[PDB]
Order: structure tokens, then sequence, then C-alpha cells
RNA sequence: CCCACCCAUACCCCGCCCUCAGGGUAGAAACGAUGCCCUGAGGAGUAGGCGGCCGUGGAGGUCAGUGACGAAGCCUAGGGC
RNA sequence: CGGGACCGAGGACCGCGCUCUGCAAGGAUGCUGGCGUAAUGGUCACCAGCGACCCGUCUUGAAACACGGACCAAGGAGUCAA
RNA sequence: GAGACCGAUAGCGCACAAGUAGAGUGAUCGAAAGAUGAAAAGCACUUUGAAAAGAGGGUUAAAUAGCACGUGAAAUUGUUGAAAGGGAAGCGCUUGUGACCAGACUUGCGCCCGGCGGAUCAUCCGGUGUUCUCACCGGUGCACUCCGCCGGGCUCAGGCCAG
């Protein structure tokens, strides 16, 4: 038809609400961004078959576009939370990242941003109080 | 109103300050330099002295052009001046800055002049004709005055560094 | 320092088109893939002719076409990397397959009358990704108001 | 006051335009990427019936 | 966190460009200022005078734009802004903005935290 | 330099001080570097010196790059059609000035060589047999190549 | 006449920056393809020509942007790019 | 066969090879010590060795001559229309 | 009634007792100049001075807003601290001295034991969703299985300068 993953690409790659630049990089908001790089393979709004990974109360939540349902935004994303063990979690996001060829190329940052969130979803350890230093500072 | 010494605390110390004052801010500015550092009593017989012609305030930085005396000796000086109008205004205000002190209750035979400052104040603006129909600047440079009045008053060692230091201990 | 009579020179033609155009960019990224991974000089003359301007690029007429389907091109495919134009001095318009940018109204509904085919060059990579029995043909390039002029 | 404040346009270009705006407001990515919030709007287009 | 493994940073000049003769003139900026006087002889090359900035001078492409910890600095403003260095902890490292008042800087820094993101100026407006 | 001397200097692609190229004596050859006498320095290479050059300072150019002679397979791919296939081919293709003594020696990519250990001459820009350095040495070239190289 | 020695931004080797050139990269586990990977060469500049970027006032859209728990401005032998 | 200096680019494997259990073969590893802080590094002021004419304009081929510049802030000059 | 206009050296010469003040015999010429604070709450009273004012003490959220009044740059000046200086200073490269600083680091990961605290261990069953073979939810685990915590021990990776 008229209408691509490639076209929407070429209409949004070089502005989109989505887009923070800076000197540093280029950053995206988008909640099917893993990695919140701006790039092709990363554009999840973009792309047909997309995952995105929140965190939840306890755990991640995963959500998946759903090719059927493109026209139906109400509709159009599976999600599942996963509150478990982190190695389950990790199977089941790789499991539908990679087994049925829904973007195996995203397997890798999916289980990296589902580790990342667990990870963060830790307790903090308290940090070494500041030592002073010089002449001013210490006196 | 905020001195210039804000370092100084105001429980044991005296301020007087003057504003818009029309006197000499060169001249005034060498006498505060004469009498900045001294006891109250000796900066008023000074300055006495200075009226009456029998001390005189050196002149070091504005001193252009100016005469040579013997009184400039006792400074190390050759140019030096007696600036009556200055001393009666810096006369005034250490006796204000004296009351001040009387009335917060401070001994006046212990103290010194810690802070003292002239400024320049807003110019005074007057004309003076000259040849072939001119007019220039015939102006007065006044000057601000304040002064302020006090009661006179092995770590990180190496291994080495240790083994030495203990070896010559126990020699 | 070294002796350079001679003097390396910078490429003197286009690399990338400068139009803006999405479906443009698109075509271009398949003719780039096609000519790297192909060794048909068709589609690199496609791609090389797709980067090109629109004064490089003149209008070719159904005329210009049947003209040059005589003499054993009947059955050959018309490629055309301009926009095809309506001759109405040609009365009769024989039945004919052409790929071009992009067509005229007229022109369309008179090839469609006449029983051929239209296609875009993503349709003709699809059917010819070698450019296998194709006619490829351009139009006039001279004949320009300021060709005239200088 | 003479500069030229006003552009003209072709009809057929403003026509084309327009058809293209309307064409990408089919399209629920474009949506999202221009910061609409559409997530929980049942089908794009959304069509409601003339009786509410 | 500490930083992705990288090279060396080298910077090959660490002194600025300053204009010429703006150490003698208060009106003229030390910003850099190319001389454009046929005679000049700064913009000659002369020996013994100002160096003018040029390309030869560049950093290194793998650690251009590299604090010297080895992150580079992004900008936040918000939470939602912090957390967008979620999966680039050993990369970028969150410098919140000036304007930003000293809750919601509270709020950015216990959420850095969590996330295992370095601050660069955590110690602010505390 | 006057413009006959810089196109010779062209010709023989010596374009850079202290740039070297092996030529085949004839007649057409020998008459161009008397001409450019006053800027070259040339003579009679030794089998030492032309391995050395080829093993150290060895490099060919394929596709206009320069590639160091670092493997058998560079020269068999660019020389295999002469039947030069390995670097030993090609040192004695120079050395004894064989039937494609022109494709190995235009292959050769010039040779870069450094300023000479030792120094030159007190007085560099005259003529051998005055004391100087340039001109036809004969022989006594691969002293200087031992130098420069 | 002879031997050694001193050093230019010249020559040789190495690193890095930019420019130019030549290659690779989809039944995509796939990419700011305007990207990334490999290789080679080159680097002065007035008049003049061209390209890319930085900054200022205002307009549309966007960042559910910052802000009286302090916006803008100003000072700063304090730092980072 | 010694003695010394400077440098360590790259980053799973692939290749050419060799003295073939392995290797000096398509780019540095191994072992060890002190310190873990202003020690390294940086900024500022100053002294020291070496280097270094005051800018802009004009002129012709170029210098010299000549002209403008006490200092600072703000303003200030290829625009619009046909 | 409006503006992709200007924001007090701009915009009309004039945002103010502006065609005013002022100049010229006259025709005419023709400026400069806005902002305390939300509210005068515009400093009672004491004290020192002839006075202007100053100091205490007050008002205020703030006088670091005192009818010189929002903010308060530069030229230029005073004090204090530091430094240099035998007929110029200023600037570039590179050390040193003194002063003052930004980082980095503080430990992580993975095993082997011991002690705790809980059954979101594997399998099976039902429902639901999906990419249609992968998951979530409810029951089942009865603690040699999973998940955290606490003590040790071990390996690895960790900052700066060096041999």
């Amino acid at each position: 038809s008229n209408v691509s993953a490639d076209l929407i690409w070429e209409v949004s790659r070089n502005y989109n609400s989505f887009l923070v630049k800076q000197r540093t990089g280029t950053f995206s908001r988008d909640a099917l961004n893993l990695t919140n790089q701006h790039s092709r393979k990363h554009a999840g709004f973009v792309n047909d078959k997309a995952l995105g990974i929140v965190p939840a109360e306890k755990g991640v939540k995963v959500i998946a576009k759903k090719v059927k349902a493109a026209n139906k935004p109400a509709s159009s994303l599976y999600t599942v939370t996963y509150k478990s063990t982190a190695r389950k979690a990790y199977k089941a996001i790789a499991s539908q990242a990679a087994k049925h060829g829904y973007r195996a190329d995203l397997r890798q940052a999916a289980v990296a941003r589902a580790s990342a969130i667990l990870r963060s979803q830790r307790p903090v350890k308290p940090e070494p109080p500041k030592k002073l230093r010089g002449a001013a500072a210490r006196r | 109103v905020r001195y210039a010494a804000t370092e100084i605390a105001p429980t044991k110390s005296a301020r007087a300050r003057g504003s818009y004052l029309r006197v000499s801010f060169k001249n005034t500015r060498e006498t505060a330099q004469a009498i900045n550092g001294w006891k109250l009593q000796r900066a008023l017989t000074f300055l006495q002295n200075v009226i009456d012609k029998k001390e005189a305030v050196p002149m070091r930085r504005y001193a252009g052009s100016t005469g040579r005396t013997a009184q400039g000796k006792q400074w190390g000086v050759s140019r030096a001046r007696w600036p009556v109008k200055s001393a009666q205004f810096l006369i005034g205000l250490l006796k204000n800055a004296e009351a001040n002190a009387d009335a917060k209750g401070l001994d006046t035979g212990n103290l010194i002049i810690k802070h003292i400052q002239v400024n320049q104040a807003p110019k005074q603006r007057r004309r003076t004709y000259r040849a072939h129909g001119r007019i220039n600047p015939y102006m007065s440079n006044p000057c601000h005055i304040e002064l302020i009045l006090t009661e006179a008053e092995e770590s990180h060692l190496s291994s080495r560094q240790r083994g030495v230091r203990i070896r010559r201990a126990l020699t | 320092g070294i002796d350079l009579r001679w003097k390396h020179v910078r490429s003197s033609h286009r690399k990338a088109p400068k139009s803006d155009n999405v479906y443009l960019k698109l075509l271009v990224k398949l003719y780039r893939f096609l000519a790297r991974r192909t060794e048909a000089p068709f589609n690199k003359v496609v791609l090389r002719r797709l980067f090109m301007s629109r004064i490089n690029r003149p209008p070719v007429s159904l005329s210009r076409i049947a003209r040059n389907l005589k003499n054993g091109n009947e059955k050959k495919t018309v490629v055309v990397v301009a926009t095809v134009t309506d001759d109405n001095r040609l009365l009769q318009v024989p039945k004919m397959e052409v790929a071009a940018l992009r067509f005229t109204a007229k022109a369309r509904a008179r090839i469609e009358a006449a029983g051929g085919r239209t296609l875009t060059l993503d349709q003709l990579a699809l059917e010819k990704p070698t450019g296998a029995n194709t006619l490829l043909l351009r139009g006039p390039k001279n004949a320009r108001e300021a060709v005239k002029h200088f | 006051i003479w500069r030229k404040w006003h552009v003209k346009i072709n009809q057929g270009q403003k026509r084309f335009a327009t058809a293209s705006a309307l064409a990408a407001s089919a399209v629920a990515p474009l949506l999202m990427a221009r910061g609409h919030q559409v997530s929980t709007v049942p089908e794009v287009p959304l069509v409601v019936d003339s009786a509410a | 966190v500490a930083a992705k493994k990288h090279v060396p940073i080298v910077k090959k000049r660490t002194k600025r460009f300053m204009r010429h003769q703006s150490d003698r003139f208060k009106c003229l900026d030390s910003a850099w200022r190319k001389p454009k006087g046929i005679d000049n002889r700064v913009r000659r090359r002369f020996k013994g005078n100002l160096a003018m900035p040029s390309i030869g001078y560049g950093s290194n492409k793998k650690t251009k734009h590299m604090m010297p910890s080895g992150h580079k600095a992004f900008l936040v403003h918000n939470v939602k802004d912090v957390e967008l260095l979620l999966m680039h902890n050993r990369t970028y490292a969150a410098e919140i903005a000036h304007n930003v008042s000293s809750r919601k800087r509270i709020d950015i820094i216990t959420r850095a935290k969590q996330l295992g993101v370095k601050v660069t100026n955590a110690k602010a407006k505390v | 330099i006057p413009p006959k001397p810089r196109k010779i200097l062209q010709l023989l692609r010596l374009r850079q001080i202290n740039n070297g190229v092996f030529v085949k004596v004839t007649k057409a050859t020998a008459e161009m570097i008397k001409i450019v006498e006053p800027w070259v320095a040339y003579g009679y290479p030794n089998l030492k010196s032309v391995r050395e050059l080829i093993y150290k300072r060895g490099y060919g150019k394929v596709n206009g790059q320069r590639i160091p002679l670092t493997d058998n397979a560079i020269i068999e791919e660019n020389l295999g059609k002469y039947g030069i296939i390995c670097i030993e081919d090609l040192i004695h293709e120079i050395f004894t000035v064989g039937p494609n003594f022109k494709q190995a020696a235009n292959f050769l990519w010039p040779f870069k060589l450094s300023n000479p250990n030792g120094g030159f001459r007190p007085r560099k820009f005259k003529h051998f047999i005055e004391g100087g350095d340039l001109g036809n040495r004969e022989e006594h070239i691969n002293a200087l190549i031992r130098a420069m190289n």
C-alpha cells in the first residue's frame, strides 16, 4: 500500500516528539524503544513488530506489538507482567523475542533492559561519607 | 547601610560615616592614610596639629608638583602638606565614632582605627568661562568617608619512611 | 614536500538525489542494493538516473515510445526514468508494457485502453530485477528554451 | 508595507498536501510521533456515530 | 557506576586559543577571532606568536565528549529525563540543569542512585 | 626548478626528496638522467642493495594504493601473469633486468628513503667527481643505499 | 685535504584529526544505511568561489519541559565539553 | 653476540607461516612495590631559559610616508520591491 | 478593532506639567527626562553633632529596596590580602615555587560452606492471552528444590605513580 514501517522511518527519522537531541548523543522517549536510542533497529513505534519493557511495582512488564491490530491502538499491545525469579523473566522475554522470529535481533537488548530494571528495583547501598581534602576544605 | 569591612562585628566596635562631603577627595585620602591604624587619641591630636600646622600629612600618591617641607622627615618623605579642611571633617567623624563607642559602653582609651576608607562621591558640576566664548567644567570632587574603631588586640608517609623513623626512634 | 603537478579530482557526478521525496529515497535504497548485488549494468544506469534532476530527465511521449517499439521491440518492457506524457497527435496507441517514475493521467488511461500495462520502478525491480528484455528510453535533453538560448 | 507578505500556492499542490495530511492522520504511529495521546483510542481513524 | 573500558584520553592541547591583543584591550573579549589583516603576524604564522585553531588539534573519535571519568554528559531536567539513562550507566552520566529546584534535584539524585547513574553535580543545592 | 627537469623528475616518479627508483639502462633513460643530474644521485646497485630495498621498503601499487609487500599472495595476484609469484622472483627480475622489468619496477612504489646515517659530503650539491654528491657514482651508490636504508 | 660532531615545520617510522578516493554491509539475529566496518593517499595561502556549523529577536509544532523549595540578568584566582 | 632510547595502534576466532605438545606467526603481556591522596593531574600569580615590532587603512610591484585609534557601555553599514 | 512590528539611545521630536524647557531680532530651531515597596508600613524613641547627618533601635519577607530609591555590567576609584619592579610593560613554548581546585577510589561479580527467613522450585490440571508455541493467572511443591538475608573462605576484575 502507501504506508510501511520503512516510510514511517523516512518520515520521522529527522524529527518526532520522542526525540531528545544533545551534543553527546540522540535519545528517544518511545515506550517501545529498548536502549532508548534513535535508530531504525530500536524505533518501536516505527517497526511493525516491537517490544518494550517497563518497571512494575515488583518485576517487569513487557508489551509487544500485534501485527493484526495496527489500526486499533487500544488493543494493539500484548502485555505480560513478570513478577517472579529474574531467570524465569529472562527466559520468557528471550522466548517471546527469539523463538518465533519476533525480532530475534532485539533479544540481547530486551534481556539487558529487564536485568537493568530488576537491578534498579534492588535496595541501594549507603554511600561512604565524603573525605575533606586540601587546605581550605579541611580547615 | 553596609560598610566595606564586613568582617568586623558590631558588638565591640564603633562605626562612623559621612556622605557627599564637599571636601577634596585626594587630600582626604592622604589624611586618612596618614591616620590609618592609629590610636583614636593620637589621631585626634595629630589632626589638631595638622590644623595648627605643627604636624604635616605626607603626600604619597596625590603629590605631583607639590612643595617640600621639613615636617615630612617624620614620615621619611619630602612632600607633605596641611589639609586643614580634611582634618576638620575627619575630626568630626572621629568624635562621632567616639560618641558611638561611649554610647555602646566601650573604653575609648584602648580604641584603634581598624578601618578607614575614602571613596569618590558624585561630582559637583560648576562651570567656568574661558577665552573665545568657551565653557569648561569647574567641578568639585567630594568624598564618602567611613571608619570603624575596634578594641586594640606527618601523614601518608611511605613504608620506608616509617621504618627509618622507627629505627631512629629506637636507636 | 612532494611535487604534485597533477591534481586529484573530486567526483563531478551525483551520489544522492537532492530531492526530499521519501518514496524516491526508498527507490534509491532499492536500486542501490540491486546495483551492488547484481552484475546488470541496467540497475546501475537506473540508479544513476534516479539520482538525476528534472532538466536531466526530460519527458518521453507515447509517440516516442511507439517509435522505439518498432523493428522487433514490440515485446520488450519499456523503461523510462522520467515522466511519460501523452501525445494526441498519435491517434492509435499500440499495446505496450511501460515502467516509469510517473505517468500523466491521459497517458496512463490511453495505455490501459490500448491494452498495455503501466508499472512503477519497484514493480520493474520485482519482475525484471536484472533488466532482461528491456528497452531503456530517454527524452530529448536539448529540447529546452534555455538550451536553445545557450 | 509593499514587502511580499502573502505567498501564492498552486491549488493542486494545496490539495495534494491536504490529501497527504489526511492519509498521515490514519497512521497510528504518526499520531504518537506527533505527540498525541491515543493509547486508549479503540480504532484509528476514530469514527463516531452521527446520532451522538 | 564505573565507566566502560576505553582508550586513554588524550588532549592534544589544553590551553585555549586567545584572541590577538585581547590581553591589551578590555573591549576585546578573549574568545577567538581569526585575524584578517593582510599584514597580521598571527595570521601569517610567524614563530613566537599566538597559534591558530585548526582541525589537526581535534580529539580522538573514541574519546571525544568524554569527561575524565570516561562518561559523556547528558543534561537532565527531571526524573523522566534521568530514566532515559537506564541502559547507559557505563557510558553516560547525568548532569542536572541549573534551573532545577532543590526538591526536584533530590528526586533526580534518588532515581539516579537507584539506576546506578553517575551525577556530575549531585552535591548542589544541599 | 626549470620545467624540463621538473617534467623529467615527474616521469621518473621522483616527486619528493629521498625518493628512489630502479631504471633500466637505455639511451632514452640515460639522457633523461643526465639532464636531471643536478638534482639526483644515481649508480649501479648490487644484489644486497636490491634485496634490502625490496625487503624493508617494498610497497606495491595495487588498485592505485600503496600496499606493503608482507605476503607472497600480493605479488602473485599483481604479477603472476608474468611469472612473478614471490618476492624472490621480484628481486631476481629487478636485479637481472628480465623481460618483465618494466612491469616489476612500475609495480614497485617509489622507495621513500631516510636521510643517510653519517650525512652527506661537506658540500652536497656538487658532482661526485668534484667531491660532491650529485651525478653518477657508479658502484659507490651501494654505501649511500646502506646509509639511507 | 681528512675525521667526528650540532640542528629545519626538510626526509624516515609510529599515534591522532580532517579531506579525498576505492571496497564491504538484507529471503535483514536488522540500521541515527544521512549508519557502521576495511584500505590507500594528501594537508601553507591574499583577491576570489563553495560547504558545514555556532550565536541573537520573534512565529507554528513538540518536550504532559524548567520555575517564588527561586525564572531571567549579573559577578566569579571554581570546574566539564 | 651485547649496550641504550622512544613507542604498545587493534580488541572472540578466521590469515600467512614456523624451529609444530607449541611459537617471537594479521600491533603488550607477565611479575612486583609504595601510595590511595591533592601523591598524579588541572587553574591562577610570579621568577627563570629561549622565542616574539602596534593594530587597522592606503599605495604601488613592494616598503617607507601618510590617515584613524585616551578608555568603556549601548547603537552602527549589501536591505526591500519590480 | 487588530498585528510573526518597537520595548525608554528603540518606537512619533514627545510613554513624563512636549511642540514643553531652552536658543534665535525673526522666519524658525528644539531637547533631556519612565520603574521604592504588596501595602508608606517613607524609621517612633535614645544618643552625638550648629546643621547636614551618623550610631543604636525600628518597619518590611527583604533597606544586600531609605523618596540619591527594582536589577545594578564596564571604563574608573578607595580599603584590605598577595605579588613583581637596575631606562617599558604586555604575549608564545617549557619547568619550578606558592595559592586554590575537578576527577578517580571507598568495592563489585561468580563459586564453596554454615546459619536464618518465605514458599511466585520441576511436573501435572483448568482458565486466559499470544508471535499458535510460547507465556501469565488459580490449585499442586513439604523443603537434597527455588528466592533473599547474615557470617566466613576462594578466584577474578577494580584507582595513582613506578621497578
